[PDB]
């Protein structure tokens, strides 16, 4: 897989910066419409801790996952953070994303394979603070308005989640 | 008084106090049967999982001989954790510090340099990793540290009447799908245990948004409006050893959006349940259950999430979430149930995500001295319950009700007060004297 | 001993020990009047704030009827925190676990499904959120958990003589400006309490660079050198219920760089203060105060920062910082006082930022067993203090001294030692025996001029 | 609402990196002289937690703020760190900044509206560590061929600050 | 003192992103071969807390350091993660790197002086999480169409390391 | 029983229980001599370091007459830590809160405004920072809080026979190089202590990878092969006050890859060691030691890492790691030893990084009540040990054995059971009765040769 040119790199980073702004400002409908393809698979597998001698395969979409969603399932998830009226989210919890190490590769047929590191800082109420780190593996399509994601795989670094929930998008 | 069974209230200290917690560890967790997993998690000989019994790490292993055994996951040399893998297949486990080798039942089977350095003087028979008693009920695997405990069969007791409906059902019963989600939640273990054993009340309030979105059957619950005859719509149950649940009739698949296979499965098997277990239990088979098995296992039958609340002191738990599925369901039906159960009740659950603060706030509010020397009320439906001519145990008239709270805290108190199992067993015939309305159902059903 | 009132020392255990802290919660925080806020924070019917009494969460509400009430922020069903808002306007508060509804006084006013599911068989009278006794003084609102406690006015006691100077003043008194800054600090609550009650000594050492930078009146203090006749420059005060403060003369606005409106307001109003309260209290009205109200509220009058030190166990606090301003000041003055007060003493304060290690180190050094079995000294100026012919309580000769430490710890000891309020009241007339120099002020003033 | 060219974005990123390095090396006088406009308003509001139903407006510069400074006031703050002998800062505490999600927009008249995520890691003494996240909203103007900030609004993520102070610049 | 052109800047960032990827995926041999020069000095000094009045010089390579390695010594370190069954790393622990504030300067002889900020998040077993922040000071040279590092100095922000070890590369 | 010396087992409670830890603080850390450093860390008049004695912070200072003193790093005013610098040179230390000035021995020598504000009435001689007894052995510096403790020489006791081999050696002895690495490790302080005192057994299992890569002498330990006569290859030693070590013959520089200078230094000095101390000690001089000095100091002689395990409660330590080097080695040799020592055993050590989980898991596994009410076995080699005709104390036949564990826990039990030093001393004649095989070495050595 050939690394993208610096100008393509730029556009990919710009796209991810705008995606993060949508998340941070609660513009989830606009994100689904403008940034996510209708054939999306949005996937966060549960990885167990295994001995190195263990030859079992890595998790597939048929196995346990925290997220394993199509476009309609994402639309469903997004609406919770509208309308609430969800009392834990009155007022909305705060979230801030630090995306780093974006590397893209041309994948044929106009598509891109993109890796990135994500740090997510969350605050709510008076003193509640939680932090998550993840890898992201995307496939992006070019379209008439930039890029849309059609496959997103999120790899959590922590086996045991030190938070009340993982109810945020990446 | 920590629990008042007469007036159905509890001290806020039960969610907060360190000494109360230490007594729980002694008189509940070191005495009771605790959920370890299911044969489906360790299906082949040599298969194991690592898990907890309260704050003790344990290894559960499918033995080469077909039995299931468990042991404390701590080396008999200097104490190190024997195995760190969540799951695998092992003929032996080796401690990583010096290489002592443990068998599938925790026996010390070999030590490096046994002849050269120990001069064959090491008494390996006395150095097994501590065994834990293991018993199975319909494929579900429980452990117990107390050799005086009743059998698992007797600990479930009359609760088996209910569990047989679903864990035998049309004949295939149910199993667990892993790997589990695992998360820390800063609450006492009893807050979620009581929420699942009996908290129909909260559903329409906390989850009003989720129910309006999902639409369909359970949607009516949203907002807990006064005009609905909830009592025409379910029941609640408690038993001698604290186990209980509420049921919403005809709502098993109510929170699933994609449910063709699960809905069809129930349609196809309900007739066999009616035959084997009677129409009274066919009713349950098609209902949505919120259930806790005393002390710290809970599940939703219908939505099909399955949870163990592992305590980490009085103000934290580690929550493990599996999916529960019928064994005889087609693989695709099992996978769809798993996706819907995780989307509603997993770590990013559209419903579960709503509950975190309910649980932690009920706990941590008691940081304040004036606050924790207050009490909590669980009187909802008191007197609208009692022995039933068909259903064993004690039955309340609605899934919105606190019958099962009352049974939970009653048995919690019984255990905390008893110096041993013999003392508990002494009370077997009189346990339900605190439910004074003995003619309620006869008079009501007439 | 924990506190030696003869020789003016304290055990290091008072900043560290868990059982001492637990006795404080029971015998001070569960007993005393604690600062909840001010009418200005809850000014209209229905207006509420959430705050702390020690480690208990409380709601304070301006009732439809114009009175103020408070209650524990914990639902009587399963205990859930009722309200998470810092402030707002509400006729009711709804517990969001199951929807129990609480009135502005904490009454249980609605229970969802009461008929259907409770069968109207819930005694809502026994399920009010727990009440907190509230009284007010010059708009400042306090709470108390002990029904045997004296009135707030008797609890402030002779300290009202001082407070009336500024909380009535020319007629308009003072009020609080929020929202508060809130921050955690890993220290015992008493370290900042004592620092504000009486610590003129640290100012010239710790804040030397802020003082020398600002210049002006207070800048002379920088470095703590012998050059200056400090005692000519101010006084220190302590009272029966531990309340105390230091005053630097004619320095009220000395830390404000933009101070036109504030200085003008003092000049414009000092006359009426002289007429009402006399020359001796006009002196105080123009001075810079560093004050603590027993147990855990503090303020600087002049700089105009106002602090509550909410304990979180013996080795942490949550500090809430408001601005205190005269009600009768112009809005532009009020906003300018707020800016200057926050720039100096807020979470990024040019002075306050200097002190955080002074507070935490004094506490956490006691992790060591040998260390904590030591003691602390507060003997500075001992015997240069006593009862005064005009000013009530006990007066010491300088803002640089430890009269107010000694007063603070004496009362702390009295309360910690007392099984109930009756036993405290039983020594109202002999509290100040530990200050033996009765004719100190007679002799000082006679011999003077 | 016009996003900047990649060449302008690069220059802004370069400006912010140089600013961070001035902060990390204590060159506060260089920062103030070269990177801050004399018409600066430096503002960090206090945001209270309110119910969604609450219709009161957001904080303005007439309300409580942790910072609310003009140039002369920043100069004063600077000199405490740059020149004072402050015993807590003997030797200087350590600070490291991670600036992410920089998005700039051409405003009128050569001015830029610039949005930024900031993560601040602070260490002092032996084991003390504190961590802050915030949002930054700048108005910059070109100061060829660099920039100077003339409005800076800093949005703290945490309601209760878990640190001794907030005595650092962003 | 000459900052690099934007194109050279991009190339250095892309080099660093590839480096990070190699660390995160355990490709240490490939790293040593392709990204590290044979005349490397890889150095992580121990900085003590000293009063400002102290006039003693900064640590040099003749003083205590956590790392103080030539190429052969780096090779030795790299194999511990290969040529050994190391039971703490069965399975390997997780590591994720957030590299920011990369500033490069032309240093003479075609060599580049490069500053960067590093945040390193590590997870292992069930609930273990440790976090490190460092400054990195590199000298790089051009090697083919990329770069190799020939001097790397790592400046830890924490005096007392709050982790079992510092057995990771930067 | 917490320690069973008859059957050589211990309760897991010793790694976990908070009350056991409190007893250790009282009966070990406040009783014993603890390692502070070495003259080389404070080599000139005025030089100082900050360090710990368990959880107490201390200052150690080289006085003007070349003696050393130490004192608790806490101000006698309000308790503030006096000095935050790791090291430096100071004729006085000034507390940052109010500026009280302490001398090199902790005496309070000056206070700001002593005349003006204290009226010269502060009794400064009663307000010294608390002294700690300081004694030195061959340049190594120890402290003790217990007035009744025996001399440092008597506390080392028969262990000095061993230490003189290397801390005197050919005449130059050894010194420490700093600054130290400092890290937190979530383990009980005893797990590393025992690991270093006697755990030859883990080396070939845990460090097999590191060993295979280094090659040479110690590489043959990898995988712990049953065909090797380990007892031909070393010995293990324990002594009356808990100190012990294992030795691998001829392997001193075995983990060092670049070792020309160190290997030549040993070759050039062994002759004189044989002369002074005998071939029995020349053997030790050329060997690799793993050593603990009771309670919480450990070192590897040969690899030359030197560690102090400072407790932070029962479930945490702060590890300080120095390099130990011969004084007479060339500067180039000392530098090379430090690089190799750090590369194997520092915070990023190629060996040390393997051991963290072994330490922490043995501790935290005891979070579970069923687990912590279990026991730990240290029986390896029992009965293959006894008094020796040449070597003092109790000697075991292999560096792979638990002789030194048994000695360590025997002394721990003795200290914990003893209300004072007088009770300990009363065991001096019967301390080793728990090693029943009294004729083991006489039969063995006679059947040999
Ligand atoms: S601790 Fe398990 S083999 Fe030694
Ligand atoms: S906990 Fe408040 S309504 Fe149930
Ligand atoms: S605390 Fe040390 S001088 Fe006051
Ligand atoms: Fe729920
Ligand atoms: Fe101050
Ligand atoms: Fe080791």
């Amino acid at each position: 897989q050939i690394p993208v040119t610096p100008d393509v790199h730029y556009d990919i980073e710009a796209h991810y910066r705008a995606e993060v702004r949508m998340f941070q400002t609660g513009q989830y409908r606009e994100w689904l419409q403008g940034m996510v393809a209708e054939d999306i698979h949005y996937w966060m597998p549960i990885y167990e801790q295994r001995l190195t001698r263990d030859r079992r395969p890595d998790p597939t979409p048929d196995d346990a996952a925290i997220y394993n969603d199509d476009f309609g399932e994402l639309k469903q998830r997004v609406e919770r953070l509208y309308s609430g009226q969800v009392w834990m989210e009155d007022p909305p919890s705060k979230i801030r994303y630090f995306v780093s190490n974006v590397e893209a590769f041309e994948a044929g047929n106009g598509e891109l394979d993109v890796l990135s590191n994500i740090l997510v800082y969350r605050n709510r109420r008076q003193t509640e603070v939680t932090v998550h780190t993840l890898g992201r593996e995307d496939k992006l399509r070019r379209d008439g308005n930039g890029f849309k994601v059609f496959r997103r795989k999120l790899i959590l670094d922590a086996r045991v989640t030190q938070d009340k929930n993982l109810y945020f998008f990446c | 008084t920590l629990v008042d069974t007469v007036n159905a209230s509890q001290s806020r200290q039960v969610f907060w106090d360190e000494d109360v917690y230490a007594l729980e560890i002694e008189r509940i967790f070191s005495r009771a049967w605790l959920m370890l997993g299911h044969e489906s998690l360790v299906p082949k000989p040599g298969d194991f999982i690592t898990t907890y019994m309260a704050e003790d790490k344990v290894i559960l292993s499918h033995q080469s001989d077909g039995t299931f055994r468990a042991f404390i996951n701590s080396c008999s040399h200097r104490g190190n954790q024997i195995c760190h893998a969540d799951s695998g297949n092992a003929k032996a486990f080796v401690c990583n510090y010096h290489g002592w080798v443990f068998g599938q039942d925790g026996s010390l089977v070999d030590v490096p340099l046994e002849s050269r350095c120990y001069h064959n003087s090491l008494d390996k028979q006395k150095l097994a990793a501590k065994s834990v008693r293991v018993e199975t009920y319909k494929g579900f695997i429980f452990g117990c540290h107390d050799p005086e405990a009743p059998s698992l069969e007797d600990y479930l007791g009359e609760f088996r009447y209910y569990l047989d409906t679903i864990w035998e059902g049309a004949g295939g019963g149910m199993e667990l799908l892993g790997p589990p989600m695992k998360s820390l939640l800063q609450c006492n273990w009893k807050v979620p245990a009581e929420n699942f054993i009996g908290d129909g009340y909260h559903v329409g309030w906390t989850h009003a948004a989720a129910l309006s979105q999902i639409g369909g059957e359970l949607a009516g619950l949203a907002g807990n409006r006064a005009d609905i005859p909830f009592d025409d719509l379910g029941l609640q149950f408690t038993t001698r050893h604290g186990h209980g649940f509420g049921v919403i009739d005809n709502a098993a698949a109510g929170l699933h959006i994609k449910r063709e296979g699960w809905t069809k499965f129930l349609e196809d098997t309900r007739g066999e349940v009616r035959r084997k277990f009677g129409p009274e239990r066919e009713r349950l088979y098609l209902g949505h259950w919120n259930c806790s098995i005393f002390p710290n296992c809970s599940f939703l039958y219908g939505t099909n999430t399955f949870k163990i609340w592992h305590p980490r002191g009085p103000h934290e738990i580690e929550v493990w979430t599996y999916t529960i599925v019928p064994r005889d369901a087609d693989p695709a039906t099992k996978s769809m149930i798993q996706r819907e159960a995780i989307r509603t009740f997993g770590t990013a659950g559209t419903l579960e995500s709503d509950d975190g603060e309910n649980m932690s706030s009920a706990t941590y509010i008691n940081r304040g001295v004036i606050t924790r020397n207050g009490r909590m009320n669980s009187t909802m439906g008191v007197g609208y319950e009692g022995p039933h001519p068909v259903y064993p145990g004690i039955v309340g008239i609605s899934f919105i009700g606190e019958t099962s709270y009352r049974g939970f805290y009653r048995f919690w108190k019984e255990m905390i007060d008893a110096p041993d199992w013999a003392s508990v067993k002494a009370n077997d015939d009189t346990w339900d004297s605190v439910f004074p309305n003995r003619n309620f159902w006869n008079e009501k059903l007439n």
